[PDB]
């Protein structure tokens, strides 16, 4: 009587079911493996844990992203991860009922393949269907009309979308992502005197940025502040209870959005490439896409980063230009709203890929009943 | 991925 | 109690009912269709768009006109046109009533036969007829002698008429009008830098020409005082907020008329075709001619258009004569209007063409009792 | 006692002596520009590299096109390069003689303007001249009739000669061309499971692309064949000792010319476009072209293009007509050949431009001695 | 020893010498001149062709005759043809031997003033002689009475001749002509759906007539017949290899000479003159000249000509009257032939105008020594 | 005239001046304070040991290593060092002239402040510069492009060159170093029966390594040798004359390095990490830079670790790639010996930082004139 | 058309 | 060019 | 011509 | 250091 949602991209796994305002199901994307003699017999323990259970004992688990970049890379734990979902979390035989799952657009094929097989294979899903996360977002914000900037942890992309008719050829992927960033302010910090190396320590590194980071309208200027005033800086508890204090890496981090080449990442800044998507449509539909830019994802959540964009945006364009930068409280889960609502759709219905022609036709049917 | 990036 | 009235031509269409003093339907002949892989499910989108639908969305659209020369050549397309004329702008079922169509004088007999056929067919229309829009460009000035210069998008005539008796050996036909000097003036702009290649980017151009060029009274030195003076330049602003800035092209496009070979059109040009078909007529009446030319159509509307014609004659023919090009506003629907007199005249009446006739006589009956 | 001839136009430049059977200086129109801070005092490095130079290190280079679908849009770049071929390259002293420099039709105004300023206060050159690539490619081939296909890297272009006389009405230029190809490829590789995206990496694509991909006569079937065959499948090696296998996108690529809706482009096949250019041609003379198509430039170098070509263009053409595809050995560099001819022609020697007549007239006309 | 004879009447050019059973030289009046630009700097061309080379490369050409209704317009272009005949085709030095030139009758005095001007000034020719065409026919024919129809391209006239002592006063001058139905069948085709316009163009239908058209003995139930029968069609290779049907377009042009109002030709019809030319003769000899009617000139070539001039002299004069229509083979040269014969005849001397008498009475001597 | 070199790293101090060809001043970074009371009066001893005095009496002396992973922490301590080698090791007043100071990549900023600021105000140095090792060990290689592998006694780090501009963003810093290794064969020994945890007794340890230990090819069938045969065994006298024997210790250290998982080290293996800095950089570059791995410090010299460092890379790289391991005689010094290679470079006299422009921009300055 | 334009 | 594409 | 006709 | 390590 229901499906399934879920995002099941980098970072975190967000599900619940289709009619559902909000996910239930919130942890992140990470299976963890002792590194470690386990001595005390009796201590009823695991050789694999997910999620929450992976946070919670981070000190000892070695953490890894069955995920990297958008593309599903250890199979093996992504079935577990997977696993985890639906049994422990939603606490539902997913074989009940059909699934939406999502994806960055560009992805290698084979990715597709196998997360079709395994949804009928290990799970034997009634149904399923692949959708692109930029397009779900437009759904969220229940606009046909607009660009869909997703940037998550793992990928950032633009899919410009005309009432419909998504443009394939202005796609836009980018690598540079959340997960990146996370690195790069690792870096930073021991510049600053901290070492951060295990990954439980990127965890943590991960902790600070989601709380104090922000972007500046003037990253210039903002370093001319930071370098005489201590009031950019800002105290942290860690775990162990010692406290850090953060200087201008509080906003340095952000930029690199703006300046890829801070970590030797050749591509254009984030705005330069939501322009040349707009660049790559026809003159006539331009003006709306300007109109109608839309903000998705995790590192949309940055203080100040819906005005940056207007900024460096305002700058490329032409003069005149209505430029407004959309960007909801929630639209961190943007994508998965936006799962919810299409799924209870009823004209959606008839794009549920059933079991029947997937052995009728094969994995290949992806490529062709599936967007 | 089998190229470029490590993926 | 009525009729209705199209100009069913190139370009645009223009409709309204006998006895109306202007078309309430104007818009464009164009049929758009999508070229763009649709993916927002819901979208409630449609497979083929008309006139002012077709040009809002152009930019997703690819866009034909169904009509080329004055010719249907697309009558799938044509059909749709009249489908949408009649009920989504005119809301009216043309079932009820008789419809005047009209046409350039010499075209390919197919031509006629399906619009007959169609009308009792498709739109099973209870009377029709034909009408050449030279004539009816008379019946709007209320003149019975004078030769009249239609020329639209496709095409441009001249009909010569002497207290009506036609003089069919003395209509000229000119392939060479307003599409075409559209689609040189793409050409022109692309010297002055600029690039337009779209079907959406044809009708932008087309928008420029319609608010810019003008008819030089010297081509020549017009072009002289181009070349050294910015006076002659001239803004205009794009849809997505580019400013661009014409040159001399203001009026070198119009000037095409005139020179017909700018486009490899071995024809002679506009002023000395109209003197070629006065010299078909015989001595007696072509003083007369030479009083009562009649400017028809949109093309007619570039400002100065009149005084060049009038130069250009003046200089053709004999000294002395009263050489009057008749050029009064809103001839750009003459067409319609004198559709909608005569139309509403009584005794043209006996000239309709009954389903009756029709069955009996079959199409052919468009060649015999219909001019 | 000679002259200097050179391809200037996009993609690679060469150059050579007239009378030269062959270019001497064959080259990439490349301008790099280390992104990575230099460190080692002592390394004896430059700011910027060209041809070889950025080819050789392009790891560490942003690497650049100057010239745009024949547009150049990088002035500064645009001049070091020719300086690099004068002077590092072809190791002469340009200002001792005359040079021909080539473009495809319908370029900004402006693009001629500056080359002709440039070479004249730059290299302060004696005379010069610049010259339609598509005539020249007739030169090549020896014949005064024909349409030649000038197929390059930034742009296509068709032009169709009867006996000289070449008609410029019917002169068609299609932004579609290799660099475009390459492109295209790069985003279909994403599929197969590769990603390529920085500047370098786009030039090992280009490579593979010269290397690899040919035109299929069927392409449907071939599609079909490729589906269930690792006969049309092929290793390559990368750089770094990778080795890739390319499936059915070895023929996918070169299609596009065929079907440019691939990438968005609303415009019509290459061969279409070909036909179309005969089209707007009398039909006196339209049997002599059909038996004289020319190919030309880079892409023409595809594996059964010509085939392809005959075959879509014979389906176009009426019956019983001699469809020829005149595609012999070396048409890679048909317009330098033909360069070299024009230059080597001493009745040619009156169309040079002189710098007297440059100072008095101004550079303004090369829109009037130079066609 | 010999002469010059030549046919230099409009149409085509017809030459050889007196004595010959045939003209060797047979080409085309016209001239033509190229409308694009030149490109191909050594394609060795001119600025002016004539016949052969005019059809040959009339794509490019703008052809032009210099004759118009027998009326030579084009001065320059008619010494250029005359030029081209004397030396390119009869391959001979004019300035040797005398020369024999034709008209119709009743042309303006100063066509024939000019004309042996320049034969006296341009090509100096020793003696020469102007004669009238319908002459000739008889003594091609071998008779001393008769009328002969003389219908050629530009003029058809009629002149009755009894045992010579011709009868200007009964001499007929009709500007219906070949030319004309050329003109006019153009504008049927495009009835029928085929469009011509350009000069190029106007020779292939002239093409078109002379293989296709034919002469109906019943025009009306010719019709009857065509509007239900495809045996009366007939397909018809076009130079571009397309293929055109004709219906009953193909009696319909010819019928024009028998119906001149189908043009606006107010004039009375080629078989009315014919029969009135008769009238103004006296009734002694009408008799005779009913049993010789001389049919002459490349329009007396359609099918069935002669039976339908037959019938409708039959309708028009009395009863039992021999109405003859002689028209042997070979006749659309008949006019050539007698002047070979005139020529040849050794009485004859004694009419050439020699250069001596015209120095001395000057140009008007050809309105006096010469009929 | 000259300028001073040193190695002012963890472990060992070395020092001479620029040109010389090895360092003279070669002595522990180590020092000694006394854990015991003092009886003898008139005992003339100090309160504080330096290198040589520390390891001479280190059973009765306290000794520290200021230097910790690269970071300075007891700057009293390093003051201290530096003092004794100006003057007592090297018997120069530094104040005379320039002096080269050297760290690891990626240290806290303020180790570098204070650096900076104790030269000019301890010492009064002229002109100094901090310059990152693995940069001076190609120097010494005499190379401009390679990976550097520079591991010490506090730190190991990689820094991928292309001809000089160094890859920042490929650049790994690892804390497992030679401290670490010893330390852990002080847990492994008392394993084997001997017990150490004096300071004194650490410094034993760390004589016994640098003698017996080597690097094993295939670590597994090491030990399964080991495990039955005392040809692996070594014995050894300690300086109390007892004698020890080392069994399969000898190795097991070493293999750390490879396995760091062995003192709880979550981090990559050191092959592992090397691979990995490549693996950051563009294709381009990588084959280049698999050609030329260098390396440097003392932990490369145990016997075998070139060809084991080989080894594992070559499996990790792709095949056909020539995987070369620079690893030459007196590689111990290669940073010192780079040290004084630059410094005697007259080129680089640009690259000081002099007192007037420390006065002038205070600290701070080392983050922006030096790298 | 058919013939000369392409109408 | 400074109107459709990006040249 | 210079009168009925464009002869 | 003054996190990770006792540097
Ligand atoms: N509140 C926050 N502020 C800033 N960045 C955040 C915040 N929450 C998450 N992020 C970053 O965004 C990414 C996760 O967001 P999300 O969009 O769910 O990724 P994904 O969509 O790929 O699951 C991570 O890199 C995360 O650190
Ligand atoms: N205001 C205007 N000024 C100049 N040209 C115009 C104007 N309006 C229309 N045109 C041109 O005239 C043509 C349309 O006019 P119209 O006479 O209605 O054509 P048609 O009669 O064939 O419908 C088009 O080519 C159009 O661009
Ligand atoms: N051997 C080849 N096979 C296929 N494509 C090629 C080959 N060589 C070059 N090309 C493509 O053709 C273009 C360069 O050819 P060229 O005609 O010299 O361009 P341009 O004429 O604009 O210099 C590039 O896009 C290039 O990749
Ligand atoms: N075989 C033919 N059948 C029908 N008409 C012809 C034929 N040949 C020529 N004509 C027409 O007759 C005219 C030329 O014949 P000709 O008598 O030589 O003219 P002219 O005498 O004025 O040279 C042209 O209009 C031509 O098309
Ligand atoms: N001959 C040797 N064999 C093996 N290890 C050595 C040798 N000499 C020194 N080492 C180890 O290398 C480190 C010192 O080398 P060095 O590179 O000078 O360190 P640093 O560069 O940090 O001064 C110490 O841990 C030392 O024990
Ligand atoms: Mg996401
Ligand atoms: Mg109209
Ligand atoms: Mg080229
Ligand atoms: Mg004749
Ligand atoms: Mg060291």
């Amino acid at each position: 009587t229901t499906a399934l949602v879920c995002d099941n991209g980098s970072g975190l796994v967000k599900a619940g079911f289709a009619g559902d305002d909000a996910p239930r199901a919130v942890f992140p994307s990470i299976v963890g493996r002792p590194r470690h003699q386990g001595v005390m017999v009796g201590m009823g323990q695991k050789d694999s844990y997910v999620g929450d259970e992976a946070q919670s004992k981070r000190g000892i688990l070695t953490l890894k992203y069955p995920i990297e970049h958008g593309i599903i890379t250890n199979w093996d734990d992504m079935e577990k991860i997977w696993h985890h979902t639906f049994y422990n979390e939603l606490r539902v035989a997913p074989e009940e009922h059909p699934t939406l799952l999502t994806e960055a657009p560009l992805n290698p094929k084979a990715n597709r393949e196998k997360m079709t097989q395994i949804m009928f294979e290990t799970f034997n899903v009634p149904a399923m269907y692949v959708a692109i996360q930029a397009v779900l977002s437009l759904y969220a914000s229940g606009r046909t009309t607009g660009i869909v900037l997703d940037s998550g942890d793992g990928v950032t992309h633009n899919v410009p979308i005309y009432e419909g008719y998504a443009l394939p050829h202005a796609i836009m992927r980018l690598d540079l992502a959340g997960r990146d960033l996370t690195d790069y302010l690792m870096k930073i910090l021991t510049e600053r005197g901290y070492s951060f190396v295990t990954t439980a320590e990127r965890e943590i590194v991960r902790d600070i940025k989601e709380k104090l980071c922000y972007v500046a309208l003037d990253f210039e200027n903002e370093m001319a502040t930071a370098a005489s005033s201590s009031s950019l800086e800002k105290s942290y508890e860690l775990p162990d209870g010692q406290v850090i204090t953060i200087g201008n890496e509080r906003f340095r981090c952000p930029e690199t959005l703006f300046q890829p080449s801070f970590i030797g990442m050749e591509s254009a800044g984030i705005h330069e490439t939501t322009y040349n998507s707009i660049m790559k449509c026809d003159i006539d539909i331009r003006k709306d896409l300007y109109a109608n830019n839309v903000m998705s994802g995790g590192t949309t959540m940055y203080p100040g980063i819906a005005d940056r964009m207007q900024k460096e945006i305002t700058a490329l364009a032409p003069s005149t230009m209505k430029i407004k930068i959309i960007a909801p409280p929630e639209r961190k889960y943007s994508v998965w709203i936006g799962g919810s609502i299409l799924a209870s759709l009823s004209t959606f219905q008839q794009m549920w890929i059933t079991k029947q022609e997937y052995d009728e036709a094969g994995p290949s049917i992806v490529h062709r009943k599936c967007f | 991925w089998x190229a470029x990036c490590p993926a």
